[PDB]
């Protein structure tokens, strides 16, 4: 009916959110481990590494809020009712 | 040989990476330096020898 596809809506808005918050968690925690990993090499290598470091989370981030924008498209404004 | 620590001379400095690690380059390369000691030895009898 129509609380049917809100329900839907609702478990498709989870899965979503629950994609993009695995993806970003462990793809944070992989970036973040090669650069403590550069930090323990040369400390003084810390200003540097915080560029690539960024851009590796500027892309995983991405994933997530992308994904955030639809599940909000998939839960407020459903694109069938 | 008889081990001597030096020092510290250890702060902020940057650790070494070794390649495959460290111990196999330690026993590959200390015949080599038990052999330059004799070639250094080798050289300073011959310019002894020769005054």
């Amino acid at each position: 009916m129509d609380p049917t596809i809100a329900a839907g809506a609702l478990i498709g808005g989870g899965l979503i959110m629950a994609g993009g918050a695995i993806g970003a968690g462990i793809g944070d925690g992989v970036a973040g481990n090669a650069l403590i990993s550069g930090v323990a090499r040369q400390p003084e290598a810390q200003g540097r590494l915080f560029t690539p470091f960024f851009i590796t989370v500027g892309l995983v981030e991405a994933a997530y809020f992308i994904n955030l924008a639809f599940m909000a498209l998939f839960v407020f404004a459903t694109p069938v009712k | 040989m008889v081990v001597e620590y030096v020092e510290e001379d250890i702060g902020p400095r940057t650790l070494y990476s070794f390649e495959p690690d460290a111990t196999m380059l330690f026993e590959s390369l200390l015949p080599r330096y038990l052999t330059t000691r004799v070639y250094a030895a080798l050289l300073e009898s011959a310019a002894s020898e020769l005054a």
